[PDB]
């Protein structure tokens, strides 16, 4: 009942739940949504607490972009947020959380949230700098300069020489 | 019923905006009748069936 | 989000990236480093000095210090004034000292800039003027994300602190 | 028009190349903790 | 039997035509005799080892005597069309490569640099093979009809048939090169980018570089020729177009010119730095030298010649090397 | 019956309560190793059949 | 040098930092969606017409006549859902006045610009939810589609309907500004000056120059 | 799309026309030689 | 021309590496401090005195006003007239590119690159000649690997300046993976 | 014979590239070790692993310690399971570590 | 032979890096060491083979 794969971190949840449960309590003092509940508040559905999350989904969306700072994201915070945002509403547009539990749609944006930031890594690790690719490597070796010859180009009588003067100009190009 | 309310808005904003007072009905019920009659003869058939 | 569908989710999502930043497992490396690279530097020591001067050998300096006094908001259009342009010479990276001083000239400076790529903080204990006069902004940058501290001992080696600032500073480069 | 083909770069991969499995034939026939007496 | 080999004998089948002398075997598969001797297999066998120096002197013929085929060009320069389709694109692009903003996008200033450019892309419409339609259909075009109305005739005359085609087909030559310059997918076809052209600039904005591609394409004709007919200036030809190749240049500078794919414009690409004028000479030489058109229709008759001298000297070797000199035949 | 031992429990098929599996930070990282694989791989088998 | 301007033009534009541009100062810059409806309707043409040949001759398989009639239904859904994606109003540029108390704007609408003056900034406002959308049945002129639609939404001729449900089709790749009287949409996808931008969507009107 | 469609409608008609002034000369040219094969029969 | 000293009035900060602009401030002013000819300033008894300003010293240039993604117009210039004009150039162009390879090679031979000095002490501190500036000059390993940096950033700068907003595919399948979950979880 | 030589071409090609390391990322607390490595095909698989257990163990024989990849600055270093009897290979570059 | 000789010499001089053969500068007329090397690979083989054939 229980595998040996690694769970999704877990750093912004309580983040998104506050903000998400302080909205919800903006329209439904009542519904008692707090932080402290939500080991317990994720398992109960969005009808049995009396909550319509259709209405307010887009609501919670731009408040969850607006508030979450994501250190992890490669991208500044404004363009971060902003990705966020428009990817998350194109995500929810053409989902119900309605009659499923909190702890899912929490799960969902915690899940959207660590994927852009993968994203934005490119897939790799943001605190290992990683060995250059054959391309990155290529493309150094053949902007290096090349240094010639520096005893033609020394000043000297012999250099003067017409043969002298041909080398350093084929070689020193 | 969304894909004909988004119709109408749409076509909503479009008057507004240009000053044209009409709504362009034959875009929004582009194939609202035969879509309606599709699905309902098919129910009505499955219905008698089982 | 599903411990049987990551798999494939991951090795979509890896084939899909491709098509907005093509090649991005072989240029993984060089995409680390902005477009134009905009750092905000804290720390007043000679050994910071001496660190800023090595790492930022191809950027360009922005003195702050001598905009005290002007509001808030001026503040913030000069600074992004002078950081949003390329010079003749090709040098797009730009570094700031002795700014912000607050959390609005911050705020300012980041709406205006689109954020900046870097906030690096030295932490030298030989200083004591970074944190009585800009210990807001830092806090600003603390909470934005953007912020990298890299304590420096004076009587470390410099070789050593300086690559790991390099890597460091490399590492916390944002878009 | 800048430069291609050198000599010398071609010559430091060829070398890269023939090092690069060293190490792995180094830790393939290097011995381990185990002593299967 | 049922459901992989009915569609995997198809395979099988292109493999053996490809792999086997079709026409011996199409003699091997008639077996017998109706009344005329030669008709068995050690006669049939005889034959067909003298019928492919005999089929390829026929189809030689063909091409010369006969009204040119599509299909037979195209298959005699199916390698520069079908396999090498790409090596258009890279060449377009290091010649274009002056103007160009690929040098900022992980290219080189050279032939590697405009082959990794191109292959970034992949292989396919974004990649190598981005424009090969463009570039058959060009080959079909002015190349096609140039052979047809100048079936057998002179240097002169081919060449001004030629330029009288070329220039009534050179906007398609300009769209090829705007798509095989086109490094960030800005057009979505031949069609949308000819749009987007008439759109912003004038129908004249397709006809830029045509009087420099068409003296280069005189100078490629008369090599052409000097290496149909294999005389010693073949050299002294390949280094006069290897001096015209300049013009090719700047026709595809001017071509990509004027255009969000260019860091210059047409004014400027005049005076742009003389230093790389010959930008992908050395490649350009070889590749035509590898894989020159094989117009057996323009041949004169000293190419004629050799190749039938050459077809004779190899069916000289049917006679016996050990046979006696008989006093009585 | 195997498994039935008679003086020691086998242990249990799933992990400890105390584990926790939140993914923490990267140590290593070589990510090219997974191309290098897959070119040997298909390498071989080519070369193979 | 050509590219350092070329780059230096980008990062002003990506930055929203434009100057004023003669007597108007544009402040957004957004590009609308296309998407493809030509290849969807020859699709489903094509395969509407394949399968009355084959029921007219009778020699079709059961492979083909299970597969033909899907390829035509998912044709037609993605011919009409890409339809009503192009025909969404959306925000392609924004112009603010001197004084800083008028807007003007450009739309698109199916690849077509519309251009809409004297806009006062306090009528401007961004709705950060989903907002509800009016719609009167009273104003169609066919009784069927009145009845269906009276009897989907269960209200009076007056029906309101919530925008969450309109979203996946309406405004998935933006978000809704009120331009006055009428409604546009906003891409996320767009470069503009933030600062006027927010104070203008909040309604506020920034100081002269 | 009008650009489109002239730039399309354009070439379609500059094939056309050339297409056109080739099966000309090509019918001329066979009208001719079938007068001589009818002569020369 | 190499050791020269100047002065500011505390308007530039010496404790950090002196900025581009104000490095080609020196160099406008030691060209012609040179050329002009010379009254004897730049001695550290008698140095260049400067009063740079904050623009000055960080802003860049002016003139952006280049239009980006626009095409040339024709049809303006008469090109069927003009045409001649350009044919006759490149003809020329073509014609001389032999004679001016031939020109400049002569002039690599007569030609040497120690020729020119491009060294220059400043306050102590010595700067190598670049593109219209000076760039400081410590150890020939530090000025190639800033040579490199350079190069780097100007062949991925493209690269880097990626659309952060093309997402769509990535999006999309993150929304089919949830609506399948929730497919699931119904 | 076909099916056979397959199979442990395969097989052996597996057990071969099991031993290099892709990733490795600690848990929140750092207490497991999550290894990504290789898999039949080339593409990633995963595997847990615990700290303790991990350990570098020197060779059974002293006098083939000048023979490990690990004397090499960019050599190769053999963390071996004592749990798992299985071996965790890793590059001795630091551009691969954290 | 030649050909490769005088690649490889031209390449390493390209790079700075020149054999030690030969001195540095002629005797008489002040040659360079690269020329005299250009000289030697291309005239030593030649009289290598006529001696070999002879
Ligand atoms: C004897 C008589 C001869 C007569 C003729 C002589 C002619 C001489 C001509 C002059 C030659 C001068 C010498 C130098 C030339 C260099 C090349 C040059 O000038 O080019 C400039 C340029 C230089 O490159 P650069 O990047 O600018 O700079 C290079 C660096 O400086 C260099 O630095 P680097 O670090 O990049 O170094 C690269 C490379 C440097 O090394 C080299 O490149 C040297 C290679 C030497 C050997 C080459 C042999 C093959 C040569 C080709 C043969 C065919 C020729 C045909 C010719 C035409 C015939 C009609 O380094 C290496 O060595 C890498 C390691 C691997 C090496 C190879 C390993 C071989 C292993 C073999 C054994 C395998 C295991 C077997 C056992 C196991 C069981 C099987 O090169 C090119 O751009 C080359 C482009 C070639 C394009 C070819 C066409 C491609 C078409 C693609 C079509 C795709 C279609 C896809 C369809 C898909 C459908 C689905
Ligand atoms: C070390 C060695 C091992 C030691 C231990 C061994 C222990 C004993 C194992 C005994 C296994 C059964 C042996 C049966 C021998 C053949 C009997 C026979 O005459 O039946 C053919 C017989 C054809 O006779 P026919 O109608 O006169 O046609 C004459 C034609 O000349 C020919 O027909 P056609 O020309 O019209 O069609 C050509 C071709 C058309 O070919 C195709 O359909 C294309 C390819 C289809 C997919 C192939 C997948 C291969 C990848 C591995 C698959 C692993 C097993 C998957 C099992 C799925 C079902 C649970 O059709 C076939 O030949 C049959 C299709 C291939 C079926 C193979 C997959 C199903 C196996 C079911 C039995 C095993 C149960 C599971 C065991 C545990 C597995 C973990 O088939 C039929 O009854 C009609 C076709 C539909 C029913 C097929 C029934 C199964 C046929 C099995 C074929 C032989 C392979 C069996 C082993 C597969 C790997 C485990
Ligand atoms: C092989 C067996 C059969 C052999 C037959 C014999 C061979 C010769 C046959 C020739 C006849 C074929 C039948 C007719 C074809 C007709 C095509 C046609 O009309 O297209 C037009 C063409 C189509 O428009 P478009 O699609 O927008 O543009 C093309 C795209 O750029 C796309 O171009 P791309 O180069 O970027 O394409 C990349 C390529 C990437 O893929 C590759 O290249 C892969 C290559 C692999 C290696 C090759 C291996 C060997 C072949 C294997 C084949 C396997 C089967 C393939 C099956 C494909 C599907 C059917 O493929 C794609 O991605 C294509 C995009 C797909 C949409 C368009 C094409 C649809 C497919 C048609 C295929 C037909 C091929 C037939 C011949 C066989 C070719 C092999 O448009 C133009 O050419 C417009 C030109 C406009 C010029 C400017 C005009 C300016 C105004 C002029 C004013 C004039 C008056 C001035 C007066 C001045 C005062 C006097
Ligand atoms: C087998 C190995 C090779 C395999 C290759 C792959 C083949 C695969 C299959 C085919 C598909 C691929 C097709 C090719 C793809 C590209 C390959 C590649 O990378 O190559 C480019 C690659 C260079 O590309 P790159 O690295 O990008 O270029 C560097 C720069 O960007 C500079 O580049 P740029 O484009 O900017 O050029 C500017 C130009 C700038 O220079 C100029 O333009 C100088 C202008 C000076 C003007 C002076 C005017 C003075 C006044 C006038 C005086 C004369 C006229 C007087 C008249 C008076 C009476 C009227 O630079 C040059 O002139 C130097 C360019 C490189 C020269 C390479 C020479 C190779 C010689 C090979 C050995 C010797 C021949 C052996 C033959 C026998 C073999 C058995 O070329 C090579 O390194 C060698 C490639 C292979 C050579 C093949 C042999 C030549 C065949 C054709 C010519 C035959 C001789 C004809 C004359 C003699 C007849 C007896
Ligand atoms: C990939 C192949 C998979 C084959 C699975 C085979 C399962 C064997 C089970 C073994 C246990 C014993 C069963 C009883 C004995 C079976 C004997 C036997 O093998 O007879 C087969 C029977 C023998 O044919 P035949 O006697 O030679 O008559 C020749 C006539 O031309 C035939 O024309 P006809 O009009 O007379 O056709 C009669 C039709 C009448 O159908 C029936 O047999 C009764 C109705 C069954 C319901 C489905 C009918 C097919 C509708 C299209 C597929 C819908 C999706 C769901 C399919 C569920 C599995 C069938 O029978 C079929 O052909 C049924 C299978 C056709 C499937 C075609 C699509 C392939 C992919 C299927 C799986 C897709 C994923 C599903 C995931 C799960 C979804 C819940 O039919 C076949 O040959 C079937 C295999 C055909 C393979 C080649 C197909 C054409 C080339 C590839 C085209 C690819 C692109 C287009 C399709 C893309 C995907 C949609
Ligand atoms: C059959 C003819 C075949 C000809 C083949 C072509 C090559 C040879 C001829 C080439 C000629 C044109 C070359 C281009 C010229 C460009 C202009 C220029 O600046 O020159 C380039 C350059 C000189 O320019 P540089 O910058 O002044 O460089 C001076 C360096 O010291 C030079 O330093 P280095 O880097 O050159 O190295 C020194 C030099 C080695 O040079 C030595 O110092 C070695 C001396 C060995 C002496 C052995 C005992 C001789 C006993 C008396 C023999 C009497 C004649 C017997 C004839 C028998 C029938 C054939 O080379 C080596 O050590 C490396 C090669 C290994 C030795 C192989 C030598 C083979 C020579 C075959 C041709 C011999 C022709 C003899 C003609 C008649 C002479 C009377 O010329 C050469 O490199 C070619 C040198 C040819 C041999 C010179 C021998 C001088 C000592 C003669 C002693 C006996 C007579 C004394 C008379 C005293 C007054 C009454």
């Amino acid at each position: 009942n229980r595998t040996h794969d690694k769970v999704i971190s877990q750093t912004y949840v309580p983040a998104i739940a506050n903000i998400a449960f302080t909205h919800l309590s903006k329209k439904y003092p009542q519904a008692g949504l707090k932080v402290d509940q939500l080991n317990t508040l994720k398992e109960k559905t969005w009808n049995d607490l009396g909550v319509n999350i259709e209405h307010e989904k887009q609501e919670i969306l731009v408040e969850l972009s607006e508030q979450i700072f994501v250190k992890e994201s490669k991208l500044r915070w404004v363009h971060e947020q902003r990705q966020r945002l428009a990817h998350t509403t194109y995500v929810f547009s053409g989902l119900e959380f309605q009659n499923v539990k909190v702890g899912f749609f929490i799960d969902s944006y915690n899940f959207l949230l660590q994927e852009l930031a993968h994203r934005s890594n490119l897939y790799q690790s943001k605190d290992i700098v990683g060995e250059k690719s054959f391309h990155e490597k290529h493309l150094e070796q053949q902007t290096a300069p090349y240094s010639g010859v520096k005893s033609l180009e020394e000043p000297v009588s012999q250099n003067k020489s017409f043969i002298n003067s041909l080398m350093r100009a084929i070689h020193n190009h | 019923y969304n894909h004909l309310v988004i119709k109408y808005y749409q076509s909503f904003i479009c008057n507004t905006l240009i000053n044209k007072k009409k709504l362009e009905f034959n875009y929004i019920l582009s194939s609202f009748k035969f879509i309606k009659e599709l699905n309902n003869i098919i129910i009505i058939s499955l219905n008698k069936l089982f | 989000m599903n411990n049987t569908f990551k798999f494939l989710h991951q090795v979509i999502s890896k084939l899909t990236l491709k098509a907005q930043v093509p090649n991005y497992g072989q240029y993984s490396h060089s995409l680390k480093r902005p477009i134009n690279p905009k750092v905000v530097v804290f720390g007043n020591s000679s050994r910071a000095y001496e660190l800023i001067s090595s790492q930022f050998r191809n950027f360009n300096h922005v003195n702050g210090l001598e905009l005290k006094g002007q509001e808030d908001n001026i503040q913030a259009n000069k600074v992004a004034q002078s950081v949003l342009s390329i010079n003749d010479g090709f040098q797009d990276g730009y570094y700031i000292t002795d700014f912000p001083q607050n959390s609005k000239q911050a705020e300012r400076l980041d709406l205006i800039t689109d954020g900046v790529n870097l906030a690096l903080y030295i932490k030298d204990p030989s200083d004591k003027v970074t944190v009585t006069r800009q210990q807001e902004a830092i806090d600003y940058y603390r909470k934005t994300g953007a912020l990298v501290e890299f304590e420096v001992d004076p009587r470390g080696d410099l070789e050593e602190q300086v690559k790991q600032l390099s890597n460091q500073v490399l590492n916390g480069y944002k878009h | 028009s800048s430069k291609g083909f050198n000599l010398a770069n071609a010559v430091n991969t060829v070398k890269s190349t023939l090092n690069a499995p060293i190490k792995h034939i180094k830790r393939n026939i290097e011995p381990t903790g185990s002593n299967y007496s | 039997a049922n459901f992989v080999i009915p569609y995997l004998k198809p395979v099988a089948d292109f493999w053996n035509s490809l792999c086997i002398d079709q026409h011996q075997d199409s003699l091997f598969q008639f077996k017998g005799q109706t009344g005329s001797l030669g008709t068995d297999w050690t006669s049939k066998y005889l034959r067909s080892e003298q019928d492919v120096y005999n089929h390829k002197y026929l189809q030689y013929h063909k091409r010369v005597h006969e009204a040119p085929e599509l299909t037979d060009v195209i298959s005699d320069n199916v390698y520069r069309l079908t396999l090498f389709a790409g090596v258009e694109r890279v060449l377009s692009v290091r010649q274009a490569q002056a103007i160009l903003k690929t040098q900022f996008a992980g290219a080189t200033e050279n032939i590697s640099g405009a082959f990794q450019t191109v292959l970034n892309g992949g292989i396919f419409r974004r990649g190598y093979f981005r424009g090969a339609l463009l570039n058959l259909l060009q080959f079909c075009g002015a190349p096609y009809q140039s052979l047809i109305w100048s079936r057998n005739s002179g240097i002169t005359n081919q060449v001004i048939v030629s330029s009288i085609f070329e220039a009534f087909f050179y906007p398609l030559d300009t769209v090829k090169t705007l798509i095989y310059n086109d490094v960030q997918g800005k057009y979505k076809g031949a069609f949308h980018c000819a749009s987007q052209v008439v759109q912003n600039a004038g129908w004249s904005r397709l006809y830029a570089g045509i009087f420099q591609k068409l003296i280069f394409n005189s100078a490629l004709i008369f090599h052409l020729n000097q290496v149909w007919d294999g005389s010693s200036q073949q050299w002294a030809s390949l280094a006069l177009v290897a001096a015209a190749y300049p013009l090719l240049v700047l026709k595809t500078r001017f071509q990509v010119a004027g255009t969000p794919l260019a860091l210059a414009t047409s004014n400027e690409v005049l005076k742009v730095n003389r230093k790389t004028l010959y930008a992908g000479l050395v490649p350009y030489l070889i590749f035509n030298t590898l894989f020159a058109y094989e117009f057996a229709a323009w041949h004169s008759s000293t190419a004629q010649e050799r190749v039938i001298g050459g077809l004779q000297n190899a069916m000289k070797q049917f006679s016996s090397p050990a046979a006696e000199q008989v006093w009585s035949s | 019956n195997y498994l039935d031992q008679p003086f020691v429990k086998v242990p249990n098929a799933n992990p400890n309560a105390s584990l926790n599996f939140e993914e923490g930070e990267v140590l290593y990282e070589n990510t090219r190793l997974l191309e290098w694989a897959k070119f040997w791989n298909y390498s071989v088998v080519v070369g193979y059949l | 040098l050509a590219f350092i301007k070329e780059a230096n033009e980008m990062i002003q534009q990506n930055t929203g930092n434009l100057p004023w541009d003669g007597g108007k100062k544009k402040i957004f810059q957004g590009q609308a969606n296309k998407y493809l409806e030509t290849p969807y309707y020859l699709l489903a043409a094509l395969s509407g017409l394949g399968l009355l040949y084959f029921l007219y001759s009778g020699d079709a398989k059961y492979k083909t006549l299970v597969l033909t009639p899907v390829v035509g239904i998912a044709a037609f859904v993605l011919l009409r859902r890409n339809q009503i994606l192009n025909r969404v109003p959306t925000l392609t540029e924004l112009f603010l006045h001197k004084d800083g108390k008028f807007v003007d704007a450009v739309v698109s609408v199916n690849g077509q610009l519309i251009s809409k003056n004297d806009i006062p900034v306090s009528t401007l406002k961004l709705y950060r939810g989903d907002h509800t959308v009016k719609v009167n049945l009273n104003d169609f002129e066919d009784a069927s589609a009145k009845k269906f639609l009276a009897q989907q939404s269960g209200q009076e001729g007056v029906i309101n309907v919530h925008f969450s449900k309109l979203r996946n089709l309406a405004a998935r790749n933006g978000q809704v500004l009120n331009l006055g009287d009428t409604e546009v949409v906003v891409p996320f996808e767009n470069q503009a000056n933030r600062i006027i931008l927010k104070q203008i969507f909040k309604g506020v009107e920034v100081l002269p120059s | 799309s009008n650009v489109t469609g002239k730039v399309a409608l354009a070439t379609l008609g500059a094939l056309t026309g050339y297409g056109a002034f080739y099966h000309y000369n090509q019918y001329l040219n066979l009208s001719a030689r079938w007068q001589q094969i009818q002569e020369n029969i | 021309s190499r050791i020269y000293w100047f002065d500011f009035n505390g308007t530039v900060n010496e404790n950090l590496p002196l900025n581009y602009n104000v490095l080609k401030i020196c160099r406008n002013e030691i060209n012609k401090l040179e050329k002009l000819n010379e009254n004897n300033l730049g001695t550290q008894k008698n140095p260049i005195k400067l009063n740079l300003s904050f623009e000055d010293k960080h802003y860049n240039t002016n003139n952006l006003v280049l239009d980006l993604n626009s095409y040339e117009t024709f049809n303006s210039k008469n090109f069927i007239s003009s045409i001649f004009d350009k044919t006759f150039e490149s003809l020329n162009t073509v014609l001389m590119a032999p004679i001016y390879s031939f020109l400049e090679f002569k002039l690599k031979l007569s030609s040497t690159k120690i020729n020119t000095n491009h060294y220059y002490v400043i306050n102590g501190k010595l700067y190598i000649t670049y593109n219209d500036s000076f760039k400081l000059f410590t150890t020939i390993n530090d000025y190639f690997n800033d040579l490199n940096e350079l190069s780097n950033t100007k062949l991925f700068f493209l690269y880097r300046s990626f659309n952060i907003y093309n997402i769509k595919l990535n999006s999309l399948v993150d929304f089919v993976f949830l609506k399948l979950i929730l497919f699931i979880h119904l | 014979v076909a099916i056979y030589a397959t199979y442990i071409a395969l097989s052996y090609i597996n057990n071969i590239w099991k031993d290099y390391v892709v990733r490795a990322q600690f848990s929140k607390d750092k207490e497991l070790l999550f290894v990504t490595r290789v898999s039949p095909f080339g593409t990633t698989e995963e595997e847990v692993y615990e700290v303790a257990h991990l350990e570098h163990l020197p060779p059974s024989v002293r006098s083939g310690v000048k023979d490990l990849s690990a004397q090499d600055a960019d050599g190769l270093v053999d963390v071996t399971c004592m749990s798992s009897q299985r071996s965790l290979v890793f590059y001795k570059g630091d551009q691969y570590w954290n | 032979f030649t050909a490769v000789s005088w690649f490889s010499i031209y390449q390493f001089a390209r790079k700075g890096a020149v054999l030690p053969v030969l001195r540095e500068y002629g005797r008489y007329f002040g040659t360079h060491r690269l020329f005299r090397q250009y000289l030697h690979t291309l005239v030593l083989p030649l009289l290598y083979t006529e001696y070999a054939l002879n």
